[PDB]
Protein backbone atom coordinates (compact mmCIF):
# COMPACT_ATOMS: atom_id res chain seq x y z
CA UNK A 1 0.00 0.00 0.00
CA UNK A 2 2.51 2.58 0.38
CA UNK A 3 5.92 0.92 -1.39
CA UNK A 4 5.34 3.02 -4.70
CA UNK A 5 4.76 6.17 -1.95
CA UNK A 6 8.24 5.26 0.02
CA UNK A 7 10.92 2.75 -0.96
CA UNK A 8 9.70 2.33 -4.76
CA UNK A 9 12.32 4.67 -5.94
CA UNK A 10 15.33 4.77 -3.27
CA UNK A 11 16.15 1.29 -4.57
CA UNK A 12 14.34 -0.96 -2.31
CA UNK A 13 12.50 -4.26 -3.44
CA UNK A 14 9.98 -6.55 -2.12
CA UNK A 15 11.63 -9.45 0.38
CA UNK A 16 9.54 -11.58 -1.25
CA UNK A 17 9.56 -9.91 -5.11
CA UNK A 18 10.54 -13.69 -6.94
CA UNK A 19 8.85 -16.14 -4.79
CA UNK A 20 6.14 -18.96 -5.87
CA UNK A 21 4.94 -20.05 -2.28
CA UNK A 22 4.36 -17.84 0.43
CA UNK A 23 7.84 -17.58 2.84
CA UNK A 24 7.09 -19.99 5.19
CA UNK A 25 6.89 -18.52 8.95
CA UNK A 26 8.08 -19.35 12.52
CA UNK A 27 6.48 -18.91 15.33
CA UNK A 28 7.23 -18.73 19.31
CA UNK A 29 5.18 -21.90 20.60
CA UNK A 30 4.60 -21.22 24.45
CA UNK A 31 4.26 -25.08 25.12
CA UNK A 32 7.31 -25.86 27.14
CA UNK A 33 9.84 -28.33 26.37
CA UNK A 34 12.47 -30.37 27.84
CA UNK A 35 15.70 -29.35 25.75
CA UNK A 36 19.44 -30.24 27.23
CA UNK A 37 20.65 -28.24 29.25
CA UNK A 38 23.28 -26.37 27.35
CA UNK A 39 26.91 -26.25 28.20
CA UNK A 40 27.26 -22.21 28.30
CA UNK A 41 24.42 -21.91 30.40
CA UNK A 42 25.13 -18.61 32.72
CA UNK A 43 23.96 -20.18 35.35
CA UNK A 44 23.25 -23.67 35.37
CA UNK A 45 26.26 -26.50 35.05
CA UNK A 46 25.77 -30.28 34.84
CA UNK A 47 28.74 -31.87 35.47
CA UNK A 48 29.00 -35.94 35.04
CA UNK A 49 30.71 -37.40 37.78
CA UNK B 1 26.50 10.24 -14.92
CA UNK B 2 29.90 8.64 -15.49
CA UNK B 3 30.07 11.66 -18.29
CA UNK B 4 28.99 14.40 -15.47
CA UNK B 5 32.16 12.92 -13.64
CA UNK B 6 34.25 13.57 -16.92
CA UNK B 7 33.20 17.29 -16.51
CA UNK B 8 30.50 17.96 -19.52
CA UNK B 9 27.99 20.11 -19.98
CA UNK B 10 24.68 19.59 -20.74
CA UNK B 11 25.18 19.55 -24.33
CA UNK B 12 27.39 17.16 -24.70
CA UNK B 13 25.57 14.59 -22.64
CA UNK B 14 22.66 15.04 -24.69
CA UNK B 15 24.05 14.45 -27.46
CA UNK B 16 26.46 11.46 -25.50
CA UNK B 17 22.55 10.23 -24.67
CA UNK B 18 21.27 10.40 -28.67
CA UNK B 19 24.04 8.18 -29.54
CA UNK B 20 23.64 5.57 -27.18
CA UNK B 21 20.13 5.19 -26.83
CA UNK B 22 20.12 1.30 -27.57
CA UNK B 23 22.32 0.60 -24.82
CA UNK B 24 19.05 0.96 -22.40
CA UNK B 25 18.36 -2.17 -20.18
CA UNK B 26 16.27 -4.79 -21.95
CA UNK B 27 13.55 -6.22 -19.78
CA UNK B 28 13.97 -10.01 -21.03
CA UNK B 29 17.70 -10.12 -19.42
CA UNK B 30 16.81 -8.72 -15.84
CA UNK B 31 14.21 -10.09 -13.53
CA UNK B 32 14.66 -7.16 -11.69
CA UNK B 33 13.17 -4.93 -14.41
CA UNK B 34 10.12 -7.56 -14.60
CA UNK B 35 8.07 -6.20 -12.30
CA UNK B 36 9.50 -3.02 -12.49
CA UNK B 37 8.27 -2.43 -15.91
CA UNK B 38 5.07 -4.20 -14.76
CA UNK B 39 4.46 -1.46 -11.88
CA UNK B 40 6.16 1.19 -13.87
CA UNK B 41 3.38 1.09 -16.85
CA UNK B 42 0.50 0.62 -14.31
CA UNK B 43 0.34 4.56 -13.39
CA UNK B 44 -2.85 5.92 -14.77
CA UNK B 45 -0.59 8.81 -16.98
CA UNK B 46 1.68 6.49 -18.55
CA UNK B 47 1.07 6.64 -22.45
CA UNK B 48 3.65 4.74 -24.36
CA UNK B 49 3.90 8.24 -27.00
Amino acid sequence: RFFAICGLQEGFEPFAINMQRPVTTWFSKSLPQFEPVPPEHPHYEVARM
Amino acid sequence: KTRYALKDTDEEVREFLQNNLHLQGKVEGSPSLRWQMALYRGLPGREED
